[PDB]
């Protein structure tokens, strides 16, 4: 599975 | 504005470790609401509203 980041996660 | 996706089958085992994200097993069907943005869509599940990875989910 891809990594991961949530460094780039927008607001809900 | 909403990006180009409607629905989406998940790929991987996605956990949700915050409040925003929307958790998954693989093989899920995915309503998703918003995929506008490239790294992290918006989506539907179980009634839920949540975040998830965009690269573990297939349109």
């Amino acid at each position: 599975a891809p990594s991961i980041d949530r460094s780039t996660k927008p607001p809900l | 504005p909403l990006g180009s996706v409607r629905w989406a089958r998940a790929l991987y085992d996605f956990e949700a470790l915050e409040e925003d994200e929307l958790g998954f097993r693989s093989g899920e069907v995915v309503e998703v609401l918003d995929s506008s943005n490239p790294s992290w869509w918006t989506g539907r599940l179980h009634n839920k509203l949540g975040l998830f990875p965009a690269n573990y989910v297939a349109p």
